[PDB]
């Protein structure tokens, strides 16, 4: 089970519940307090998930669909039949997801490394959340949350973005997929460049950083660096989420028209508005 | 054996309280129970 | 005696930090639920997604 | 070809998708094997060769090139396994079953087990394109000088026991990557000592080292040499220190 | 049959009775909840149904 | 304690200005500006660069082809600078007409997007072989062309390849800001909704992980920072604890793990997996499929 | 069934302590609040 | 056949067991829900039949 | 002979004792409440 | 020939419980049929 | 036919049978669901019908 | 020749083994076709 | 002809039976899909209209 | 054309087979793919309609 180098790794410590106790692991798998906990809410949301399809009927994995309760329900619990069961699986998934991350602070601190890994985490986490729990919160019912199906909750994106026009043209969702598409562009460049220097043309000599950086230069006139571009590119991935974030929770809690409408301030402006020429003059 | 390094008279001192500290929950449960079903019955 | 009141202790410090996180996550909720209610009435009023 | 289906609904999207499933299998094949080419094959604890070693097997050996004359390293190879091993280790089972942990038997920082562990890399240091020495002391590094932020040269180091332990001296730096990489430390003892950059964090009054106590900072590995770092003493310095924010717990305030 | 003790030969105690508790309360909270969500079974909506309330 | 998100003290001495590996060191500029705003998250040095025909070539083209689209754009706001910045992101170098087919369009709006687009072709692929040669002269993989590849790969079924096949230009992207976010609404519309189609979901799929194994990958090389994480090249050949200490973690989170190469080919496929699926999808979309939702119903993930 | 007290010569008595009061207030919590969620076994309504 | 004990020089026993235990659990499961899928199998839905609830 | 646990025949013969003793306590305990419940409101 | 180190009496004595446990699960299963096709056959 | 015993000595055991057990179990398996999914070969819904429940 | 470092006679031992559970195997699908066929027949 | 024997001196064994059983396997699976897809080659439904089902 | 045997001094022989194979495969299963989307040189439906069935 254990790499050539694993042994002087495994050493009792970095717990922040229990000691002794749940220090211990299964194959590779580290499990504490924590690993207990989100293995019991996943095995429980996986097989709520299940029965609920069972009830309903349906087995094919591409339309299994947990709906939430109805808008009307409000923020009540609902008949485990019309929407408690989807309220029992994201409390799951929210206990599972918190327990995950602070497993990783657990392992974390048993290796002697930094806890960024469980940070990074926990903007995803509080997406799904602003996702499930704020956003359906502050528009009075648990309904405006997504569904539990693959291929559903697609529905729910379609739907309520086009509940505002086109969605494309809230600014925080530019901003969101700007930096995702940046991302993904960077980490291609990333790979590529790491990969060039260590698997070089045939008959040649293994590179340096400095080929890199050299690289790069020549290509656009700048290198970020090899912490920079790791710095970078966890920023692009955080800034993406908290803009996603931005995006919907002020969606239909400060927001209720076409998004396309909100930029006509710029358009009305008082010294440019009825100029004649243009879209829109 | 004791993984924890407990002998077995600690372990049997330390069981002597928990069982003690759990009849008495159990009792102070079971009250509670029979309120309830005076009150609510669910049965 | 020393015994009973050292796990009576234990028990009670698990107690209370259980009830520690269940005010957190009822402050958090109740107060999100609250600010909502700050809000204009259309972020009661909007169309359901139907899922 | 809309509609055009060469066996009851399957048209070109589905042939492309189905194709994409075998494409993508292979693919995470390719890459699981790939990552193969350290740390297996696995073992007990024990140090034994286990009877499972995977559902995918290790690859065949490639050859990196080194420059520099330094040769050439093969990956995966029992000699790259046999030369980042780590022998005589100073741990004690804590149970006669597999998957429980391994206790340190003495001062974990100084016989680098757990988070304070080492791995012997080769008693060479890391080398630049041209062939110099890729850290220096900025006093050897010509042309180098602080552009911005605080110079810690003078300021007091501050350890996790609140007491103070020598005063930063000089800068190692990374000449191509033009970064701080250590700080040397004038300990109170008389003794000269390197620290991680990423594991200090400069005040304006001081330099706090979080990670190790007082006791610590004298029993941290030292250079052979005063102009050059090897990536071994690297490796067992920054072990050293970032091993006491496990260690070195009790006695850290504040 | 009669050397099933061997078992702990095999497996340590801990993890065994770790993953047995988690495993059992995992089953009952389930098969609890499979029963509130009939409408029969639900002692709870059943008992006010029997006593008028 | 420090999570080495921003530098504390920059030090810095003459500009490091390349390698001679095959590079001809007359195309190399000589100039070099330090920047420490950029000092405090990456490098500061600004400079040099190589100035060679591909680089040129693609210069005078992308610059072309940007001219084109704003001297399109002062045309559609009579030459009223007001009206320019007011409508900007509303003005638009549209796409050719329907009734103009594939032909060489008959329309000043339609031949300007067409010279535009020309440009925009020569350009692209202009820095496609500068990349490439750019890799080939200091002695390095061709990796980064590669990858570029790919999104050239779904830019060309944008713009050139799909149009042909469904035969018209009406079919490509128009230059504007708020008009090419038009163009994939309508394009979702047309044709069903574009996220039922699979290679759509697959393109989501890889660009959610790029972010995902970004995340992942920087968080893990700052975590290990203080064991000499990011120098990544000497931790490939001579493994130390940072590599050691970031697979133990992934391993015990997740049971398996990568080495310190091998993360960077998971990385490059996420990269081009994106592009390419898109423009499989983008082909397939009039081409073979008209509706996704009734294709989807058909093959077994939409209810009927 | 007299040897029970055996199982902390396995576990740790005072993390079990603490964990046991923690499983417990939860368990109580979890129950009255399904309680609260019914009129007819909401007490305070 | 006389021979399989030999299954145990191959495989080691902790993981063929845990493996087996995980199959066994996630396969009883499966199909139970399948029968529980079927309102003639479920069994629940029966017993509400044949005593008039 | 073989244990890869370290625990003897005596030992695991002793805390198999003891794991049985409780496991037919949980069972005992589960077949009283499944009489009660089939008394109440049968399922087959 | 082993590749977990086992001798051919420790496996043929694991062999024997794992078959006595192999035999007793079928048998339980065996038992659980019968009854289910008694109260509601599916074939 | 005489010499098929050397596919041990180019394959490793162990890898051989783990990957036929989860072939031939994941092969078990989709037949079985090619057969549910046909109304006639259904054993469950055509013992439904066999018995008028 | 051999890839794995078995003998000629320890994979022929295998082998051998190896043969009884596929006869086995297949005796059980042979018998449960047999009596599908009966049941309700493909061909 | 007589000289086949030389691919095994250009190619592993071992990947060229895993490779081979994939393919195989793969190739197999195709072709009764397709003839499962076309109504005349299902067996399935060919011996339900042959039995009266 | 006497001396084309020189192809392997150039290329070498492992890649140029791994190729191929794959190349003909795919070329092979896109020609048969083309005929099977023609009602007329699809062999299955012109056997359907040769035999009567
Ligand atoms: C190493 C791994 C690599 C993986 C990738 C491999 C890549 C390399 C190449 C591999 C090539 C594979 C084959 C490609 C070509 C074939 C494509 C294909 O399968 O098309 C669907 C193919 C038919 O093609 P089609 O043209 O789409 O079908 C139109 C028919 O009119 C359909 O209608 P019909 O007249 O037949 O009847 C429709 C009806 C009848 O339904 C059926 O007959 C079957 C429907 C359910 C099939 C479920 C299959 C699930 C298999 C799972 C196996 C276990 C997992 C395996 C993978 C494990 C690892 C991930 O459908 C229903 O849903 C009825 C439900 C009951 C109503 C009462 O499906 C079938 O023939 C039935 C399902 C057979 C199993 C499919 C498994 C996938
Ligand atoms: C209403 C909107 C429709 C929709 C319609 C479309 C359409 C239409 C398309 C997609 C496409 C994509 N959509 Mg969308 N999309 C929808 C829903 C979603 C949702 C969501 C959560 O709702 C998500 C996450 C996505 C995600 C995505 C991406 C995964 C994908 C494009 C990848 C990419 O990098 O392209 C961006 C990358 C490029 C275009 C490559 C560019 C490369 C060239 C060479 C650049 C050269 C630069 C140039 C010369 C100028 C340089 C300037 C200076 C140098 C500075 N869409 C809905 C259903 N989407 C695309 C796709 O891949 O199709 C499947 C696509 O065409
Ligand atoms: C610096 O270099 C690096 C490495 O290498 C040194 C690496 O490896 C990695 C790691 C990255 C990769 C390997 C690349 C591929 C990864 C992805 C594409 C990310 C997506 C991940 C997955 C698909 C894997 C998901 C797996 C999960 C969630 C595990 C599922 C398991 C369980 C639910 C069981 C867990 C068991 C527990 C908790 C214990 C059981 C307890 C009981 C009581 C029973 C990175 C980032 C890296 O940067
Ligand atoms: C489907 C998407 C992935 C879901 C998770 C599946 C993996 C899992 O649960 O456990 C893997 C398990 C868990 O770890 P493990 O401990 O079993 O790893 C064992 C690894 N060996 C045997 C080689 C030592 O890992 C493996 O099976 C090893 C390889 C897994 C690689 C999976 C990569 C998937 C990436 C998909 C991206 C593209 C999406 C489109
Ligand atoms: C676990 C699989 C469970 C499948 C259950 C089932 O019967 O599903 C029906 C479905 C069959 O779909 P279907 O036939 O019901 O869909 C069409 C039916 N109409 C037109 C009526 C809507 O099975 C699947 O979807 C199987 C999907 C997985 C197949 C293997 C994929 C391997 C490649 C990687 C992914
Ligand atoms: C879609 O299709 C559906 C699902 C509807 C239908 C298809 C169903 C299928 C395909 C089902 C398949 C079922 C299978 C393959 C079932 C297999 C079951 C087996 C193999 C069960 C084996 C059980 C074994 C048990 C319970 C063994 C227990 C052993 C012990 C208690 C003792 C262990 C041994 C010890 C302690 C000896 C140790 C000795 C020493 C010296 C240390
Ligand atoms: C989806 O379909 C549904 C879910 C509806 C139906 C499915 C049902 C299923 C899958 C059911 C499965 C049931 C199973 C697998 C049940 C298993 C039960 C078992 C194995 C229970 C065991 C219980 C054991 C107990 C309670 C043990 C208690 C022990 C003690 C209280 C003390 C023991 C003392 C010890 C160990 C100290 C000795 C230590 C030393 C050092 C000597
Ligand atoms: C659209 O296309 C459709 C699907 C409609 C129509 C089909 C199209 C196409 C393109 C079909 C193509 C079919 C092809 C190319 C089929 C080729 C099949 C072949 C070449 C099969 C070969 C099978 C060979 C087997 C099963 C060999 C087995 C050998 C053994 C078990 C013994 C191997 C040696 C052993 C065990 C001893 C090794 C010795 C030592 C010393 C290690
Ligand atoms: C869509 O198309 C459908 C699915 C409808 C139709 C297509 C179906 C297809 C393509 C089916 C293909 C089926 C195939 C290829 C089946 C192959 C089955 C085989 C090869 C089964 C083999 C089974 C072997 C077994 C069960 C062996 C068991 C062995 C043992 C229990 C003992 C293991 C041996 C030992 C321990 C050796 C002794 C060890 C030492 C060290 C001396
Ligand atoms: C102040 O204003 C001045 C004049 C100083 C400068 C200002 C300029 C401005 C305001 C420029 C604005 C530019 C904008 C807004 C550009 C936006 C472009 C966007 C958003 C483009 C999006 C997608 C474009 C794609 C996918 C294009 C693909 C093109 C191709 C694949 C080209 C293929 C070739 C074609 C169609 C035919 C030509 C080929 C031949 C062989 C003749
Ligand atoms: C009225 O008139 C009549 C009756 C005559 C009309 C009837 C016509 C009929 C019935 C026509 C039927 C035609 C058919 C059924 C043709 C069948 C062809 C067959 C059965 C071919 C058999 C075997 C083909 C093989 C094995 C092909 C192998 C090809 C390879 C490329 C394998 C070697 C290379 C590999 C595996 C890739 C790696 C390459 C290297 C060099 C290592
Ligand atoms: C979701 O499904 C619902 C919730 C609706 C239904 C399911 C309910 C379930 C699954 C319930 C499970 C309940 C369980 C497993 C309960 C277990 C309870 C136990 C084992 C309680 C033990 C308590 C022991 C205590 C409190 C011991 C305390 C001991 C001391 C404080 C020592 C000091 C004692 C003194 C001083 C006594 C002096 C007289
Ligand atoms: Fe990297």
């Amino acid at each position: 089970a254990l790499l050539s180098f694993e042994r002087k790794y495994r050493v009792p410590g970095g717990t922040l519940v229990g000691g002794n106790l749940f220090d211990f692991w299964v194959g590779p798998f580290y499990v504490g307090f924590f690993g207990v906990t989100t293995f019991f809410f996943a095995a429980l949301g996986t097989l709520l998930i299940l029965y609920g399809t069972a009830m309903e009927g349906v087995w094919n994995p591409q339309l299994i669909s947990i709906e939430p309760p109805s808008v009307e329900n409000g923020l009540a619990f609902a008949p485990l039949a019309e929407g408690g069961l989807w309220q029992l699986i994201t409390i799951c998934a929210l206990g599972a997801f918190i327990s995950w991350a602070l497993r990783e602070v657990e392992i974390c601190r048993k290796l002697g490394i930094g806890l960024h890994i469980p940070f990074a985490f926990s903007f995803a986490i509080l997406a799904y959340a602003v996702l499930v729990v704020f956003r359906p919160l502050l528009m009075g019912s648990w309904g405006y949350a997504f569904p539990y199906g693959i291929w559903t909750h697609l529905d729910w994106v379609s739907n309520t973005g086009y509940t505002y026009g086109n969605f494309h043209y809230n600014p925080a969702h530019m901003l969101g997929i700007s930096f995702f598409f940046t991302t993904a562009l960077a980490l291609a460049l990333h790979g590529a460049l790491v990969l060039s220097a260590a698997n070089p043309e045939k008959g040649q000599e293994m590179k340096t950083a400095d080929h890199e950086d050299t690289f790069f230069r020549d290509l656009v006139g700048y290198s970020i660096g090899t912490l920079g571009i790791h710095r970078l590119g966890l920023l692009l991935a955080l800034m993406a989420v908290f803009w996603s974030a931005v995006c919907m929770i002020i969606t239909g809690t400060i927001w209720f028209d076409q998004w396309s409408n909100w930029w006509y301030w710029w358009v009305e402006l008082p010294w440019w508005v009825d100029i004649p020429g243009g879209v829109n003059g | 054996l004791s993984f924890t390094g407990l002998s077995d008279e600690q372990a049997q001192e330390l069981h002597s309280v928990y069982m003690s500290g759990l009849w008495l929950f159990v009792t102070i449960a079971v009250i509670a129970h029979i309120a309830v079903y005076i009150w609510r019955p669910w049965l | 005696i020393n015994l009973r009141v050292w796990a009576l202790g234990q028990m009670v410090w698990g107690a209370f930090l259980a009830a520690v996180g269940v005010v957190v996550v009822i402050c958090l909720l109740v107060g999100t639920y609250l600010a909502g209610l700050l809000l204009p009435e259309q972020s009661k009023q909007a169309p359901s997604p139907y899922g | 070809m809309v509609g055009v289906n060469f066996f009851g609904d399957f048209d070109l999207a589905s042939l492309a998708i189905w194709s994409f499933w075998g494409f993508l299998a292979f693919l995470i094949y390719y890459l699981q094997t790939e990552n193969m080419r350290e740390g297996y094959p696995l073992e007990m604890e024990d140090g034994s060769v286990a009877p499972n070693q995977g559902l995918f097997p290790v690859p065949k050996p490639k050859t990196f090139k080194l420059p520099n004359g330094r040769g050439e390293i093969v990956m995966p190879s029992a000699e790259n396994e046999a030369a980042h091993r780590r022998n005589d280790l100073a741990l004690a089972r804590t149970s006669v079953s597999e998957g429980f942990p391994h206790a340190p038997t003495g001062n974990a920082l100084v016989d680098g087990v757990g988070p304070a562990s080492w791995v012997p890399r080769r008693d060479e240091p890391e080398l630049d394109a041209h062939g110099h020495n890729k850290i220096m002391p900025m006093a050897l590094a010509k042309g180098f000088n602080v552009t911005a932020g605080r110079d810690p040269r003078g300021l007091p180091v501050q350890a996790a026991d609140l007491e103070v332990v020598g005063r930063v001296s000089e800068l190692w730096v990374d000449v191509p990557e033009q970064m701080v990489r250590y700080l040397e430390i004038d300990l109170n003892s008389g003794k000269k000592r390197l620290v991680p950059m990423t594991l200090a964090k400069i005040w304006a009054d001081r330099v706090r080292v979080n990670a190790i106590a007082s006791d610590s900072f004298e029993n941290i590995p030292a250079t052979r040499s005063a102009s050059e770092v090897t990536k071994l003493e690297e490796d067992k310095i920054s072990g050293y220190v970032a091993g006491g924010w496990l260690y070195d717990a009790d006695k850290r305030k504040r | 049959m009669s050397k099933f003790y061997k078992i702990w030969q095999v497996f340590d105690p801990r993890r065994v009775f770790v993953a047995q508790g988690v495993f059992l309360f995992l089953l009952a909270v389930m098969i609890h909840l499979i029963l509130l969500s009939k409408p029969d079974y639900n002692w709870l909506d059943v008992g006010t149904a029997k006593y008028g309330r | 304690e420090y999570q080495n998100i921003f530098t504390q003290v920059q030090v810095g001495g003459a500009p490091e200005m390349g390698l001679v590996e095959g590079v001809d060191l007359s195309n190399r500029t000589k100039g070099t500006t330090n920047w420490t705003l950029l000092g405090w998250f990456g490098n500061a040095q600004i400079g040099p660069i190589y100035l060679g025909g591909w680089g040129t070539v693609s210069l005078i083209s992308g610059v072309l082809w940007f001219m084109t689209i704003g001297a399109w754009f002062w045309y559609e706001a009579g030459f009223n600078p007001a009206v320019f910045m007011r409508d900007l992101f509303y003005l638009s170098l549209d796409a050719p007409d329907a009734k103009y087919g594939l032909g060489v369009p008959r329309d000043a709006e339609g031949i300007m997007w067409f010279i535009a687009s020309f440009f925009m072709f020569v350009a692209v692929w202009s820095w496609w072989i500068r990349t490439y040669t750019r890799a080939a002269a200091l002695g390095m993989g061709k990796h980064t062309a590669w990858a570029f590849l790919s999104a050239i790969w779904l830019w060309m079924v944008l713009g050139f390849i799909r149009p042909i096949l469904m035969g018209s230009w009406s079919e490509a992207v128009p230059y504007g800001i708020f008009t090419h976010l038009d163009w994939t609404n309508n394009f979702s519309l047309t044709y069903g909704n574009l996220f039922y189609n699979p290679f759509h979901g697959l393109s989501i799929a890889f660009l959610y992980g790029s972010a995902l194994l970004f995340a992942m990958h920087g968080a893990t090389i700052l975590a290990v920072s203080r064991f000499g994480g990011d120098r990544e090249l000497e931790q490939i050949v001579d493994r130390g604890t940072a590599a050691e200490r970031a697979a133990l973690f992934w391993r015990w989170t997740m049971g398996f793990n990568a080495t310190m190469e091998g993360i960077h080919r998971w990385a490059w496929w996420f990269g081009v997996l994106v592009t390419l699926t898109g423009g499989i999808g983008i082909l397939l979309s009039g081409t073979v499929v008209d509706n996704w939702y009734v294709w989807a119903q058909v093959h077994g993930y939409a209810p009927v």
